[PDB]
């Protein structure tokens, strides 16, 4: 039909949840030097 | 002496059979030991009980052997060599080798039982990962060995079947399943060699009473040569079951062909060079090294992040087939009575947070953060105890009744969906609690109810492993009662079991033709894939077999 | 419909593509970036130092206890630490904050963990070869060494202490 927009709400999840992981973990990294 | 002409005319069928219920057996026997060692990590300390239900267990360390090994070596390769061996040969219609085949059922067969011996009389309390010093009984390893071996026969079947079709239709692309199935165990031989190695020098001479001392660091290198790529080798059957039986059941079809091909391609030529994400905390190899097999292991990760666009198009596009209607419409109009469909599903969901553990996990530095802590395990869970084990289950619900001709009842079918939620919803509140606990330095393989004191810190996560043990049981105990009542019963229709397999159609573009006609140059992308293990292996594993410093093994339960 | 919705994934799959590739290498600059400050010292020292196990505690910069800590530099302060079956020597570790602490693990047995609770210290320690780690506390109190590699029978007590020096 047209552009895959369930498609695209999941792997916005997906990318949200890599960024919070990534610079949540980024974080405690600096925190702990 | 054949009582059903269903398995005359298809023989792999019984093979098949075989490898699924030996490996299921094994999932149940390494998972009873699951509940407790979550309560465990919820402070409370189980054993005792366990202890008088199983009176052979002798310690904690015992049965998270048994747990690890049952679990994620056993059960995990059986199910591989089940899928990766079936499924090519169905959408071939071709037969495999059945002298072969039944030969690396023996294999595993016997290398188990071998291997259990020892585990069960606890003479092999080092752990799925027995790394020395930590010496072990010799069968244990002799065992080990063999059962890994069979997946050798396993590869070399594959590979006959693929030159035999390729015989019969000249000119013609590799049929998708096999393609998967062929990049899979061309792979899984470049990755097994590590273990082999390790086995083949050290180990077995070790055990044997041949040599007195083995190199720590060289074993372990050796070890996650083939340490990383053997969960992808748990993970592409279910990768295979995804890409080509799902979109069936789900109403849908697999939206692109090539994705596929693609991120399997990626999977041969990346996963064994990236070993060192498992060696971040370890001496003796250079931090480049480290740095290098690092930037590796993010660029592993993109067949996965293909996969999940890929998988969730094609779950999208069966949704509106079956009336999706905006955003989130197709969502709910997928088939949520179906365990099939639903098992995977939610897998794929616990995916999400497990791969980003695992990118944190990858990114060199941040290691230092959560390795050997409860995150580790946390991670892991939601990978292979998830979305590969529902896959697994899910399966059963086509290919139990493909096999051996047995329907499944409406009470059933509905057994299974309770099982597939609670398994899913207790591996869910586990993963909270132990990524929690991992940021609050509780470290893993750990008896930390035997000192409770230890950790006050983790108070209210070592609530959510509680409640996870006890969701978890019931869910086991369930899939227990629900697995047997099906393999019990005696109502037979035949006709099911000659039914084919539900492979999804899968939509077709232009442009496919000479991308596909690329990837299916397997000759020469094994023999890349073979150069980049050793331009990532080569310098370091030079270095360290020059400089050999082999310590006296112990005993240490 | 169908060939449609081909065109369009297809499409968008490359976008995905192009954005993660991107994001990935964002990540790979933010750790090396991380490789060019003060917090990269936790990074094991990559050239090899042998040692024996058999007779780590008999000769040598491990043998006596007393001799743990040995300042080696103006601010520097190199520790000998002695990972073995259920334990840390010295225990405990005595060093003064705001001075670089350089370790030098190693273990007469089997394979420990050394995981010092709140920092990034997290390294193997292995039968045979130094483990060598840079650190600088800048905050004072009792550390608590974990060992967090399975050990045996008595890993999950086995802890350590380090006392940085207010
Ligand atoms: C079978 C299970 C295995 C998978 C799969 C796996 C994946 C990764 N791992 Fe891992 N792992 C590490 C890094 C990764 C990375 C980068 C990935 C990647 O392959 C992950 C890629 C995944 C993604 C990029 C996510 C994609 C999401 C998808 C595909 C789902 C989408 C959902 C949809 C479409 C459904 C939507 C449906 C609707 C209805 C809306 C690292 C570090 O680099 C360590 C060492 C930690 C330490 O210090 O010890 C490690 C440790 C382990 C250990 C511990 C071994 C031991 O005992 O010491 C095990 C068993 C394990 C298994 C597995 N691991 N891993
Ligand atoms: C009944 C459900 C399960 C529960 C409640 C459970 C729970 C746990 C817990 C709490 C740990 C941490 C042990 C520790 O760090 O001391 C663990 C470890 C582990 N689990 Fe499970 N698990 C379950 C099923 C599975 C499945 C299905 C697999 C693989 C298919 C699996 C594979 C592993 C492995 C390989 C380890 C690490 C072993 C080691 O470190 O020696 N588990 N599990
Ligand atoms: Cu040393 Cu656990
Ligand atoms: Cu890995
Ligand atoms: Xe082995
Ligand atoms: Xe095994
Ligand atoms: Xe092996
Ligand atoms: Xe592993």
């Amino acid at each position: 039909e047209e552009k895959p927009k369930g498609a695209l709400a999941v792997i916005l999840v997906l990318t949200l949840t890599i960024l919070v992981f990534w610079l949540g973990v980024y974080a405690v990294f600096f925190a702990r030097g | 002496s054949e009582i059903s002409r269903v398995y005359e005319a298809y023989p792999e069928k019984k093979a098949t059979l075989y490898f699924l219920v030996l490996g299921f057996l094994a999932l149940i026997v390494g998972s009873l030991f699951g509940p407790f060692q979550a309560l465990n990590y919820g402070n409370v300390d189980a054993y005792p009980l366990l202890k008088r239900l199983l009176p052979f267990v002798q310690s904690y360390y015992q049965g998270l052997t048994l747990h690890g090994v049952l679990n994620a070596i056993v059960f995990t390769q059986l199910f591989a060599q089940a899928i990766m061996v079936y499924l090519p040969a169905r959408e071939l219609n071709m037969r495999p080798n059945m002298g072969l085949m039944w030969l690396s059922w023996w294999m595993a067969f016997i290398g188990l039982v071998v291997a259990a011996l020892p585990l069960l009389a606890n003479e092999a309390t080092v752990l799925y990962t027995f790394y020395p010093p930590l010496k072990g009984h010799w069968a244990f390893y002799l065992g080990a060995s063999v059962f890994v071996l069979s997946t050798w026969v396993s590869i070399y079947i594959v590979l006959d079947l693929w030159r035999r079709w390729k015989a019969a239709n000249p000119g013609k692309v590799t049929p998708l399943v096999t393609y998967m199935a062929v990049v899979f165990w061309l792979m899984w031989f470049l990755a097994s060699l590590g273990l082999v190695l390790e086995a083949v020098l050290f180990l077995l001479p070790w055990s044997f009473g041949l040599v007195e001392g083995v190199d720590p660091l060289v074993a372990r290198t050796l070890f996650w040569w083939t340490g990383h790529p053997i969960v992808y080798f748990w993970l592409l059957p279910a990768y295979a079951i995804i890409y080509t039986i799902l979109p069936k059941q789900a109403g849908g079809k697999l939206v692109s062909d090539p994705m596929a091909r693609l991120a399997f391609l990626l999977f041969l030529l990346l996963s064994t060079p990236v070993g060192f994400h498992h060696q971040f905390a370890d001496p003796g190899i250079d931090p480049t090294w480290k740095m290098i097999h690092s930037v590796l292991t993010l660029f592993v990760a993109v067949p996965s992040l293909m996969t999940a666009f890929t998988v969730a198009a094609s779950l999208e596009f069966a949704g509106r087939l079956r009336g999706g209607r905006g955003l989130f419409g197709w969502i709910r109009a997928l088939p949520w009575d179906n365990p099939a469909f639903v098992a995977p599903v939610l897998g794929l969901l616990g995916f999400i947070p497990g791969g980003a553990g695992g990118i944190v996990n990858a990114s060199f530095t941040l290691d230092y953060v959560v390795h050997n802590t409860a995150w580790v395990p946390g991670h892991f869970h939601l990978q292979v105890a998830s979305l590969v084990t529902l896959t697994a289950m899910g399966s059963l619900y086509w290919l139990l009744p493909n096999l051996t001709g047995k329907p499944i009842s409406d009470a059933q079918r509905r057994l299974g969906l309770a099982v597939v939620w609670l398994w899913f919803l207790g591996m869910m509140i586990m993963a909270v609690g132990l990524h929690w606990a991992g940021l609050l330095n509780v470290p893993r393989r750990a008896y930390i109810a035997q000192v409770p004191d230890a950790y006050p810190h983790a108070a209210v996560p070592m609530v959510f492993n509680v409640l996870a043990g006890i969701v978890l049981l019931v869910a086991l105990l369930l899939f227990i009662y629900g697995l047997f009542s099906v393999l019990l019963s005696r109502e037979r229709k035949p006709e099911l079991a000659e039914a084919p397999l539900p492979f999804a159609e899968v939509i077709s573009g232009p442009e496919d033709r000479r991308l596909v006609l690329a990837m299916d140059r397997i000759g020469f992308w094994f023999a890349v894939a073979a150069i980049l293990v050793v331009l990532a292996y080569g310098p370091t594993l030079v270095q360290l077999f020059g400089h050999l410093n082999p310590v006296p093994g112990w005993r240490l339960w | 419909d169908e060939h449609k919705a081909h065109k369009a994934i297809l499409a968008y799959e490359k976008g995905w593509l192009a954005f993660s590739l991107a994001m990935l290498f964002v990540f790979i600059a933010l750790i090396a970036y991380t490789l060019a400050t003060h917090t990269a010292g936790v990074i094991p020292a990559g050239k090899l130092e042998r040692v024996d196990p058999t007779t780590v505690r008999q000769e040598g910069p491990w043998a006596d206890p007393a001799q743990a800590v040995v300042q080696t530099g103006p601010n520097q302060y190199t520790v000998y630490v002695l990972a073995f079956a259920f334990g840390y020597q010295p225990n405990p570790i005595e060093v003064p904050q705001g001075a670089e602490i350089v370790f030098k693990i190693t273990s007469p047995d089997v394979i420990h963990g050394f995981h010092v609770e709140g920092t990034n210290i997290n390294v193997e320690v292995l039968p045979g070869e130094v483990s060598t780690v840079r650190y600088t506390f800048k905050r004072p109190g009792e550390y608590r060494i974990i060992c967090n590699q399975y050990c045996g029978l008595g890993h999950q007590n086995m802890f350590g202490t380090i006392v940085v020096k207010e």
